[PDB]
């Protein structure tokens, strides 16, 4: 019915269990010498620590991992949820929030408790007038407040209009009319290599914004 | 050496130069070789 | 009569959406035009990067056309 | 938390291979002639440690078939997706069921 | 898809017509097995596989089912 | 006994199926067997509509083609990429052992 | 950081020495350059070359023309014709230029190859000009 | 694969035996349901004819009542 | 015929979307004016380009028309 | 009486999307004017360019006002 | 006088292609500034192409303006 | 009493012109940026004609305010 | 129904804030293309500020898709 | 009743010009970190030209914002 | 209760005005990525730039959402 892909409420088991789909995704290491996929997860784990690490800086020892984690949970609930009858976590508004606001709040509070006149000095960007000083003082307070909601709106909302994309495809799939079918699938193939790649991408954006708010 | 206008915008390594025209690298040739005849030139005196 | 004429309305308004993906592909393919130019020898790799971009255009145009068909039947 | 189970012994069993169960050599459920099969069953405890120790150890052998040897294939993954895909319709089974397209089947 | 073919046609015929007695003695056996025995000696695996293979006897008369309505999704 | 890393997987049957599946009926069945088992089981589940053709089977046909065609495209370099840097790490491993030696 | 090479038939400047950063006046437009800037080429204008020595101290080399050649290796080798420190100017004699050049224009008439020589000292005499002033 | 084995007669049997009692099952079945669903299309017909009239009715009605409010708050 | 009047409506809104393929092209041939001011001994891999990409555009702007017109008449 | 309104009210809607149109034609017009700044020896070949772009893209905007005459008179 | 309020509506919506116009003469201007500071030796040509530019961009936001006075003293 | 409502909605329209004039001038600005960085010697001809295009960069665009009160007030 | 009505006409005029966030993507990986195509040394970090390129004018563009679900769902 | 919610509607359409604003002001900012890459030495130079452009490229939307306010209550 | 009706009609209309916001983020980041392929070294000040240009722009944008909860709400 539409809409029936983002209805968590299905049975007594409910599609909460759509985020212990990570854990059986994660590579398990036994032998010294990796297996193809160990060895895969942790070129691409490590191809990314390394790009993180430019932006990060020395202060930020906690921030190679706390990130690729919420990098691999972003991705694995993206990429594994566009498989057909798999629920998608992060469609829904609360799991993006539920990831994006606690660790910026972890980002805002920090940094007003450890350095506050730094922090307001940090207000002003160097060279900006002072009657516009309060102006960019308030740019400042809002850019940062909305911070979260841009995190957890960008991928809730753009997970959830792109598989909505695919349901309206799929319900003019007619099975009577091969035609409109193999329309539909070649369609539907165009819009999922779309899909994919976006969900790749706006896991890297995570990463890479909350990365970027890490640092700063 | 000394290479020519054609021969420098036919090179390899000349699409990993920025800027490049064909009246900028007409002109840097046309200085280039005026310099190289110089430093030759300089040579060859204190040789002779 | 209400509810069912003003759904006309909606899917218009939101077909202006896809305008953005029409601007983003001729800036993507033509600034691909001046990349090639500039560096001719890398048209292979300048091709793939631009296919990105004109595919993350049309997610955002195909999106303002999904909530145009959303509101012209899905309700 | 974390250790390996009390059944296994280092100086006896060799190295830990989490797949292989070191407790007492009991019958395996393939090859019960089924007039034993209901001691069987009482044989084994139903504890959900004992429930969750079976479950790992059959993931391990699953990992130790497809995934652990070095030139492993895209196989395992197909079958994660596919056996994710048919649990999680089974899980909205009603919400497939109530939009079916014949009447009487 | 050749060899596929062979073995459809070596393996999904139908019986022979004179193994009608000898079919019938084992069906009695299977009533000398639903009386007696012969079934609480069978290994799980052997039991799995015996109710598998039945289910496939049970899918071959539900296509023979959507063989004779005509269309496969529903009765149409 | 000590636990041994063999070179392939098991045996695998139409893309995902495990081989055990199919050779465990040959003693009955023979080798259309299980084929034919599933291809009932299909059958039956889009009979009864157990299975409802909804437009996620389409998603999922889609999934299917693609994945196919990426696979059959893109499994040979990934697989070469992923064995040659096993070597490098089994070879690092090696000269380690022979330097110290030396 | 970078190792600005700037010479001359007459002079020798710097020759491999580090620099932070140089403000080419180009034909392409006054760039600058700082270490790793792009490997691209350069045909000089009459301008004035502001160099940055490692110490902080700014210097300024007035060049006529030249080639400026900014290789991978953050390597700079600026060489003009004639490149004489702007301290080593004359404005008097630079409006005296400017002047005589625009009479030069002024009675060019209908030749070209005066006219092309009345502009060029034209362009050369408000750049001196303008780096005596500056 | 594997040499070709023949199966087990009963097995054959069965099969074929549940392939034809599912074709007749689904001709007796669809002949059965086909009268049903005939008699359904022709009461619901009928309540098809009665819900369009009095829905029909009933829309027109509150059309013109949105109608005249809707100019009442326009004020045209 | 208020229905009717809003189709008027919602295909006179569905109309701007090709104001976007507009714009793209625009951005399409003024950067093929660039490059093949910088680089012209390339002009027919630019003009090829510069097809494709007036194509691209002028496809999203004809997906606007074809979207002002199936509301429009056909549904 | 409301469909005549509506009609003004879609071809006013419609008549938005020659903004695009003017968008595109100011982008080729002053591509040329760096291009042919950038090339002064091909002031022929960019100029024809420059027609080339400014009649596509004034060739959408006058789609766009085709279908604001059309929606106003035609339906 | 559903009629006259919905030209002024209509005559409303049709004032948003003047914003085309807008941004074209900007983009033109813009790319003046750049085409002149990279070559000035040809200002007043380039000044003329300005000109041009110019003389295409605000005439399409004109035609938009003059669709509102169709909307308005004309139908 | 319906015209107030008319004069308040294309007044509300027509204020949508202006954004053309802003981006307009926000290219205008940023390309004497651009032509400033590059060619510092003549900033006196580039403000020039920059504020020359900032002004038809704006004269439409209050062309378009215009109507907001023409439609509000005059009409 | 006047609410429903016009909670779908409100919806349809929001959802044309998503153009811009197309422009914007368009821009930023064509942009992308001509760093690559002159720097190509930095292959791998100018397409990490192109991929915070994508990000931020996205997170523009899905607000008003945000709103389109806000006044059909939670309003 | 109608007029105060015709002022909801043309305040509603008046806040879209804040857009243009945001566009320029992107335009600006984005020109001048293309041009102090070139020039740094001119870093305050450029910066007040920056300044400029959004001193009157908000201006623009301090416009619209004020034609919704005083289109919602003064007019 | 037309009243509530024309406030859901003036924030989806006020919601459009984001769009510009994302096209000046897009243009913002796009020439960062032009400004880095020549100067890379700068590039921290460079992307102090950004997060100065894209925090004004963005701005504006919210400043047209927070109409949408203030044409909503409070009005
Ligand atoms: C960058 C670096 C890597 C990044 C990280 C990668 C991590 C995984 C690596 C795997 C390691 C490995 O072994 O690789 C070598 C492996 C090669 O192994 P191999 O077995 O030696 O080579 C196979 C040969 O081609 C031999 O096979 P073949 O060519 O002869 O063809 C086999 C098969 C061709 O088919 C396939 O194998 C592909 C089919 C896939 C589609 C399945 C969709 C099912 C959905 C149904 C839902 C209902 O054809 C058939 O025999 C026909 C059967 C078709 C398959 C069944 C179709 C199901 C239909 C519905 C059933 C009901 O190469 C690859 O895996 C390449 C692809 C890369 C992996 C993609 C990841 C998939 C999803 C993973 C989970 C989510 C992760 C999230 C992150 C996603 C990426 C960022
Ligand atoms: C649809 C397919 C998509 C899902 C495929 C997933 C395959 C995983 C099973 C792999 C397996 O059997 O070996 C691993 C391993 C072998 O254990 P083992 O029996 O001690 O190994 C000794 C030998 O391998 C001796 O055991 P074996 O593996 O040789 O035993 C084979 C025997 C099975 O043995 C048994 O007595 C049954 C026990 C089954 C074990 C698997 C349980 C969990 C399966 C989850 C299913 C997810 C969907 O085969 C059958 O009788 C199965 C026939 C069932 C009907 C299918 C008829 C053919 C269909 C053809 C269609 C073509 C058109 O199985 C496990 O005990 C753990 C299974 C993994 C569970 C977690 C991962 C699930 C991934 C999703």
């Amino acid at each position: 019915s539409l809409f029936s892909v983002f209805d968590p409420t299905s049975s007594f088991l409910s599609n909460w269990l759509s985020m212990l789909i990570p854990l059986l995704f994660m590579v398990m290491s036994f032998w010294l010498i990796p297996s193809r996929p160990q060895f895969l997860a942790k070129s691409v784990l490590m191809g990314l620590n390394r790009e993180m690490s430019l932006l990060m800086g020395p202060a930020s020892f906690g921030a190679n991992i706390l990130v690729i984690a919420l990098f691999l949970f972003i991705l694995f609930n993206n990429f594994i949820g566009l498989f057909p009858y798999i629920f998608t976590a992060t469609s829904h508004l609360a799991v993006t929030l539920s990831l994006a606001v606690p660790l910026w709040i972890s980002f805002i509070l920090y940094t007003w408790i450890k350095e506050t006149t730094n922090a307001l000095a940090h207000l002003v960007p160097l060279g900006t007038p002072a009657p516009l000083m309060p102006f960019m003082v308030l740019m400042e307070i809002i850019s940062n407040m909305i911070r979260p909601i841009t995190l957890s709106v960008r991928l809730a909302a753009n997970m959830i209009a792109g598989h909505l994309l695919l349901t309206l495809l799929g319900a003019q799939g007619t099975l009577e009319n091969l035609y409109v079918t193999s329309i539909v699938v070649f369609s539907q193939i165009i819009l999922l290599m779309l899909e994919f790649s976006v969900a790749i991408i706006q896991s890297y954006v995570f990463m890479t914004l909350m990365t970027l708010y890490a640092s700063e | 050496p000394v290479f020519s206008k054609n021969a420098i915008e036919s090179a390899d390594s000349i699409a990993a130069y920025d800027s490049l025209d064909s009246d900028v690298i007409q002109s840097y040739v046309e200085y280039s070789l005026a310099s190289l005849i110089y430093y030759t030139m300089k040579e060859n005196a204190t040789s002779e | 009569d209400i509810d069912s004429a003003a759904k006309f309305i909606g899917a218009g308004a939101a077909t202006v959406g896809v305008a953005g993906s029409g601007a983003g592909i001729g800036s993507v393919f033509g600034s691909l035009i001046i990349g090639y130019a500039r560096n001719p020898s890398l048209k292979q790799q300048l091709f793939s990067y631009a296919i990105l971009g004109f595919a993350l255009s049309e997610a955002m145009g195909l999106f303002c056309l999904m909530m145009a068909f959303l509101l012209l039947f899905a309700f | 938390f974390g250790d390996y189970p009390a059944e296994y012994n280092p100086k006896v069993h060799g190295p830990y291979d989490p797949a292989r169960f070191y407790g007492k050599a009991d019958v395996p459920l393939g090859q019960v002639k089924l007039g034993e099969l209901s001691q069987w069953l009482g044989r084994r405890n139903k504890n959900p440690q004992a429930v969750a120790a079976a479950v790992s150890r059959g993931w391990w052998r699953w990992q130790h078939k497809y995934v652990l040897p070095r030139k492993g294939g895209i196989a395992p993954y197909i079958q994660l997706i596919v056996g994710c895909s048919i649990f999680f319709y089974a899980i909205n089974y009603g919400k497939m069921v109530a939009h079916r397209q014949r009447k009487y089947h | 898809l050749a060899t596929f073919l062979k073995y459809a046609k070596v393996e999904l015929t139908p019986p022979g017509p004179a193994d009608v007695p000898k079919i019938q003695e084992g069906i009695q056996n299977l009533i000398h097995s639903a009386k007696t025995g012969k079934w609480k000696q069978v290994s799980v695996r052997e039991a799995w596989l015996n109710t598998l293979i039945v289910t496939e006897i049970a899918m071959w008369f539900f296509v023979g089912e959507c063989i004779g309505k005509g269309s496969v999704i529903g009765y149409r | 006994p000590r636990p041994l890393r063999p070179v392939n997987p098991g045996k695998v049957r139409v893309g995902f199926v495990p081989e055990e599946w199919f050779t465990f009926f040959y003693n009955k069945t023979g080798v259309t067997g299980p084929y034919v088992l599933g291809a009932g089981a299909l059958t039956f589940l889009l009979s009864k509509e157990i299975y409802v053709v909804e437009h996620e089977f389409y998603t999922g046909v889609a999934i299917a083609i693609m994945g196919t065609y990426g696979v059959k495209k893109f499994g040979k370099q990934i697989a070469d990429y992923a064995d040659k840097g096993i070597g490098e790490i089994e070879q690092s491993f090696k000269e380690y052992q022979d330097s110290s030696k030396i | 950081q970078m190792a600005f090479t700037f010479a001359a038939p007459s002079q020798v400047f710097y020759n491999n020495a580090n620099i932070r950063q140089v403000d080419v006046p180009s034909f392409s437009g006054s760039f600058g350059i700082l270490p790793a800037h792009v490997a691209t080429l350069a045909v000089l204008k009459p301008g004035v070359v502001t160099v940055y020595q490692e110490d902080g101290s700014t210097k300024k080399y007035f060049v006529s023309s030249g080639t400026v050649t900014v290789n991978d290796d953050s390597s700079v080798q600026v060489l003009a014709e004639e490149a004489v420190p702007v301290e080593n100017l004359d404005l008097q004699a630079a409006r005296d230029i400017l002047s005589k050049a625009q009479s030069d224009v002024t009675s060019a008439g209908a030749d070209m190859l005066k006219l092309a020589e009345g502009q060029i000292a034209v362009e050369v005499g408000e750049a001196l000009v303008k780096a005596a002033e500056g | 694969f594997a040499p070709p084995v023949n199966v087990s007669p009963l097995i054959r049997a069965g099969r074929y035996g549940a392939l034809v009692v599912g074709i007749v099952y689904g001709s007796y079945r669809f002949g059965s349901l086909q009268k049903r669903e005939n008699e359904w299309r022709v009461e619901e017909a009928r309540r098809k004819v009665i819900r369009d009239a009095l829905n029909a009715e009933n829309k027109a009605k509150a059309t013109r009542e949105e109608m005249l409010y809707l100019a009442k708050e326009t004020g045209v």
